[PDB]
């Protein structure tokens, strides 16, 4: 009779018809992704179309219930998730132009071919070739040529596209009762209506600043060490007092530093912990690798895999006749169906990725009791964070000695711990300032703090000021150097990696104090500990029904983002970097003295 | 003496098609010999939850009438065919009394009741104005009014069709696979009880 019961019945109808127009969509996307054939293409297109039209009409019928008279928090949360307009609030012409713009950004990025001048008989694409020339080459001018040519072409072919894109997205966000499109993206962390756990859209940036102020010293030491090792790589071109040249970061954009392990090794005489030879000598196939990951997850106390998981998942590349996407992906199809699409090779990296994707599957499995619109992570960082903690725990030497991959006569001295921690720092701490810089630049360009004709001068200064990386040559506003990244060009939020990175080490500390680990954090294993598994599953079972602050207080006993776990993880690497940075100069100058 | 005239449990258990849970089939069983030892000794019949009578002594106690209610539900709602539970099945489709004298039998039928396209021949009622009386069957298709304006038979705003469909597929989890459920209810009346088990020589 009241409005709330009307909302509950409407939400029940919506939840049923949707668990079904999704499992039909997810089954068709799965059949396309494991079998690339044109009938699978049209099946995925018709099901995606019927799913987008279903959510369009259900949001149209869902916006007839005002929210101010609903007191139950779960129904209010489901109706707030359902009533989001998306792109439907605009006129049809502007929405169609926006979808055309997004499609042509996707086609420009996917089919962007950049090659050598005067050799046009074939040319080289980004994903096959530019990644290889950025990750493998040691030539300064070759990387400079590839960097400047790709950035020049993509910037000249994307700058007016982004010029119209920012205006259309700003109009969409201001039509959606948001301040800007940056406010729309920060609205994912917004918590309203819960006393004590209230979180605003505006606080997150200063929270990020409060974390980054303590991030900045550790990264500085790593930067100095990398600079010293780059002094070994490049004698005269990089200045000791200045910032790093931009095309020397081992990737196309500088997002990851993991390609510098050969150049920046702490102790090259010590061997690595690569266990591929032990797997290939004993013929460890992928099925028993996933059985071993399941044994780890039942060792920690989480429920084991379903029978349909083992029946329906494709854990091996099928062959030449059937083409499939090689990207490792965990699929939650709904109706209790969980699969992993992964073309496994017999390596340690695929072993860690299998642990990561089974952590993803366990996270998807735990919130299956929630209603359909609450079946997600509490924020966008948690879902990847709970997989990265499994990738952390499976990589420890103790776990590899437990399961027979590592010999019992292996000596774990401090030097291999230092070089493992430096590899993890090049993977993890290196990407944090680039991510915070890119997201804060995008937030100011959506807010209008940055003027339209001052983008590149501001952006490079940010890269100078935050990341400590200087451009090779000055770039004017004919270029769009941000737009060369996959996520910004295809309308993806980027702060999820920063929040995932912090939540990863927060969760690692919470589980290692749950499991009573008496040493440093990087040598900790959560295996054979039931209380830590129960403490984790208390958070995994909530899903999106509770605020993420309450889930964080449930895990780590804190209600706010903390950087102390991250610096506590890298503490011996921090002391080592303080020891060997005595001769070098910590910090940078904003002058263009390197180049 | 020499026994014959077995009760027709093969037409109930080994039927090709079961009814929906909203229109659950009721078969009366009378004046025959009821061998319950077959049902206990079949391993595919996983769940043999018997209430109000022990399964070991089912073969000796004789009853007046046996009611076999047969339907198909999902895996997660098998536990709702029991006294004192609540949910969509207990409130709106099939309600058991608290003083229930009889056993329930449920088994997985994913190989029979699931199709790759999906099975839509099985329906359950999702919305009813009032909770059901025990052993009441409601086959009405009247439009459910959740709001204030009259529906007038048109499924528009705040007017929903009360019957949805279980889209059984052979690729669903154990909680969504089709489970065939047969509920045997044993009743005693002032009449001479003529449904009894066999006697040993
Ligand atoms: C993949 O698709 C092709 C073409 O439709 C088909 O012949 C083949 O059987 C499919 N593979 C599987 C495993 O279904
Ligand atoms: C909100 O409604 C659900 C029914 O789906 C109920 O279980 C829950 O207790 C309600 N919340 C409150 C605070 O009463
Ligand atoms: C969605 O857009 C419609 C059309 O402008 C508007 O009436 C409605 O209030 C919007 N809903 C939300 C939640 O912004
Ligand atoms: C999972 O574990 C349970 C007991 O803990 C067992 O009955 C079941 O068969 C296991 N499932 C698989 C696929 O091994
Ligand atoms: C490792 O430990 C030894 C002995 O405790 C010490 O001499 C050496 O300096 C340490 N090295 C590092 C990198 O911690
Ligand atoms: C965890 O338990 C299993 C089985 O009891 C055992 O084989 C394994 O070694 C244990 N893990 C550790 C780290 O001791
Ligand atoms: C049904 O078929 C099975 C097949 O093994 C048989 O054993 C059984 O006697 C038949 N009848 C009943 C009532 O189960």
């Amino acid at each position: 009779s009241t409005i709330e019961e009307q909302a509950k019945t409407f939400l029940d109808k919506f939840n049923h018809e949707a668990e079904d127009l999704f499992y039909q969509s997810s089954l068709a996307s799965w059949n396309y992704n494991t079998n690339i054939t044109e009938e699978n293409v049209q099946n995925m297109n018709n099901a995606g179309d019927k799913w987008s039209a279903f959510l369009k009409e259900q949001s149209t019928l869902a916006q007839m219930y005002p929210l101010q008279e609903i007191q139950n928090l779960t129904v209010k949360l489901q109706l707030q998730a359902l009533q989001q307009n998306g792109s439907s609030v605009l006129s049809e012409d502007k929405s169609k132009r926006l979808n055309t713009i997004l499609n042509t950004m996707s086609t420009i990025y996917s089919t962007g071919k950049v090659c050598n001048p005067d050799n046009p008989q074939e040319c080289l694409l980004l994903e096959p070739g530019l990644n290889e020339i950025m990750a493998n080459s040691l030539d300064y001018n070759e990387r400079l040529w590839a960097w400047e040519s790709w950035r020049s072409e993509v910037g000249k072919q994307l700058r007016p596209l982004y010029e119209e894109y920012v205006v259309l997205k700003n109009e969409m966000a201001r039509a959606n009762h948001y301040e800007d499109y940056g406010d729309y993206w920060r609205g994912d962390y917004e918590v309203n209506g819960v006393d004590g756990y209230d979180y605003s859209r505006g606080q997150l940036i200063e929270d990020v600043e409060h974390t980054f102020e303590e991030i900045k010293p550790l990264y500085e030491h790593l930067h100095a060490y990398v600079r010293a090792k780059l002094m070994n790589a490049y004698p005269s071109y990089i200045s000791p007092i200045g910032c790093l040249p931009a095309h020397l970061l081992g990737d196309m954009w500088g997002r990851f530093w993991t390609n510098l392990y050969s150049l920046t090794v702490p102790f090259g005489q010590k061997p690595n912990i690569d266990v591929t030879d032990a797997m290939v000598d004993q013929a460890w196939d992928a099925q028993r690798i996933f059985k071993e990951a399941e044994k780890f997850f039942v060792s920690v106390g989480l429920p084991n895999m379903t029978q349909g998981f083992w029946e329906n998942s494709m854990l091996t590349d099928p062959g030449n006749v059937q083409k499939a996407v090689c990207h490792p992906t965990a699929w939650d199809l709904g109706k209790g169906d969980f699969r992993i699409l992964m073309c496994t090779k017999v390596t340690m990296d695929d072993f860690l990725t299998a642990h990561h994707e089974m952590g993803h599957i366990q996270y998807d499995m735990a919130y299956a009791a929630q209603p359909f619109l609450l079946r997600n992570g509490a924020n966008e960082g948690f879902h990847e964070a709970v997989g990265e903690i499994m990738s952390l725990s499976a990589a420890t030497p103790k776990h590899l000695k437990s399961i027979g991959l590592l010999s019992p006569d292996f000596q774990e001295d401090n030097e291999t711990e230092i070089n493992f921690l430096l590899k993890q720092a090049l993977t993890i701490v290196g990407t944090l300032p680039f991510t915070y810089m890119l997201e804060k630049w995008r937030w100011m360009v959506f807010k209008g703090e940055i003027p339209k004709d001052q983008w590149m001068k501001k952006w490079w200064e940010m890269k100078r000021e935050i990341v400590g990386v200087v451009e090779p040559v000055p770039h004017d506003e004919t270029y769009c150097d941000p737009a060369s990244l996959f996520h910004v060009s295809n309308d993806y939020s980027f702060i999820r990696y920063y929040t995932r990175t912090l939540y990863q080490f927060q969760f690692q500390e919470a589980l290692c104090q749950a499991a009573k680990h008496e040493g440093p954090l990087h040598k900790c294993d959560i295996s054979n500990s039931t209380e830590a598994g129960q403490k984790l599953f208390n958070m995994l079972r909530l899903g999106k029904s509770e605020p993420w602050t309450l889930a964080l207080e449930n895990v780590v006993g804190a209600k706010n983002m903390n950087v102390r776990p991250l610096l506590n993880y890298f503490e011996p690497l921090f002391t080592w970097l303080k020891d060997q940075n005595k001769n070098s100069f910590v910090g940078w100058s904003t002058d263009w003295s390197p180049y | 003496p020499n026994i014959t005239n077995l009760c027709p449990f093969d037409e109930v258990f080994n039927a090709t098609r079961f009814a929906s849970v909203y229109a659950w089939n009721r078969k009366r069983i009378s004046n025959c010999v009821a061998d319950y030892s077959v049902l206990y000794n079949l391993a595919p019949f996983f769940t043999f939850k018997c209430y109000g009578v022990s399964p070991t002594k089912l073969n000796d106690l004789c009853f007046t009438n046996v009611y076999a209610d047969s339907f198909v539900i999902r895996g997660d709602e098998v536990r709702q065919i029991a006294p004192g539970q609540t949910g969509n099945i207990a409130d709106y489709n099939y309600k058991l009394p608290d003083d229930f004298t009889g056993c329930v039998i449920a088994w997985n039928s994913n190989k029979l009741d699931s199709k790759v396209s999906g099975n839509y021949n099985y329906l359950y009622r999702l919305f009813r104005k009032s909770n059901l009386k025990p052993f009441e069957r409601d086959i009405s298709t009247e439009i459910y009014q959740a709001g204030n304006k009259p529906c007038n038979g048109v499924a528009g705003f705040n007017c929903y069709f009360p019957l949805r469909s279980y889209s059984f597929r052979p690729t669903y989890g154990v909680g969504h696979q089709p489970y065939r459920v047969v509920v045997l209810s044993f009743e005693l009346l002032h009449a001479p009880a003529t449904v009894c088990g066999p006697k040993k020589s």
